[PDB]
């Protein structure tokens, strides 16, 4: 029924409410967090699939929305799941670390600490200038498998090497194209600059 | 055999007792 939906979503907003407070450290509480996300949006598709557009007069999403952030919220917590039972499971681990927002951010699809500016000075103008997260950890999971890995930088965009494998995934000269006449541009990644490495014409 | 299928899942249990 209607009321068994809205009961359960009370305790579940509760739930998720109180870990926002709480600000915990601790990787467990994260899959706790996630849990609860995934038990809101199957809620919230139940309660658009038997008609209501409200339930306690908060807007029902429509079911594409609801499934797309069930899928997520299901991937985040089989990750962090993961995560908890690998070696770096006794890190200190933020809300903010295990976000959708970090998660889908470039490289998509990975747990990631510690970002950190790369500004990117196209053809001399500061006007010109696109700003990247780059991440001293990236969590590459796959299957029950986690390692780390470094993200990296040179004059070509943002990269980390898994398995001996390089892959970019920031490329400068994407946004080059959008922006500049040039392929020529500055790397500032922290008290050091990165130039063009081959010859100008 | 995917993620998606974890969702069917709990939208099929939704109003079943709670084992996990």
């Amino acid at each position: 029924s209607m009321e068994t939906l809205c009961q359960r979503l009370n305790v579940c907003q509760d739930k998720i409410l109180t870990h926002y407070e709480n600000d915990s450290t601790d990787l467990r509480d994260h899959i706790d967090y996630w849990k609860h996300m995934r038990l809101e949006c199957a809620i919230y598709y139940k309660a658009r699939e038997m008609g209501f557009k409200h339930i306690n007069h908060q807007v029902v999403p429509t079911l594409a929305v609801s499934k797309n952030k069930a899928l997520q919220a299901i991937e985040l917590q089989l990750t962090l799941e993961t995560i908890y039972n690998s070696q770096y499971s006794n890190e200190k681990w933020t809300l903010q670390d295990v976000s959708l927002e970090v998660y889908l951010t470039a490289p998509t699809g990975c747990i990631k600490k510690h970002g950190y500016t790369v500004e990117v000075q196209f053809d001399g103008d500061i006007c010109n200038t696109m700003h990247y997260t780059n991440w001293t950890h990236i969590y590459i999971c796959e299957e029950a498998s986690v390692t780390v890995v470094e993200g990296q930088v040179d004059y070509y965009g943002l990269y980390y090497v898994h398995e001996g494998i390089r892959t970019y995934f920031v490329q400068f000269k994407d946004d080059a194209e959008k922006y500049s006449k040039n392929k020529v541009w500055e790397v500032h990644a922290g008290g050091q600059v990165i130039l063009c490495p081959t010859s100008v014409f | 055999a995917t993620i998606d299928m974890n969702f069917q899942s709990d939208l099929l249990s939704i109003f079943e007792e709670n084992l996990f």
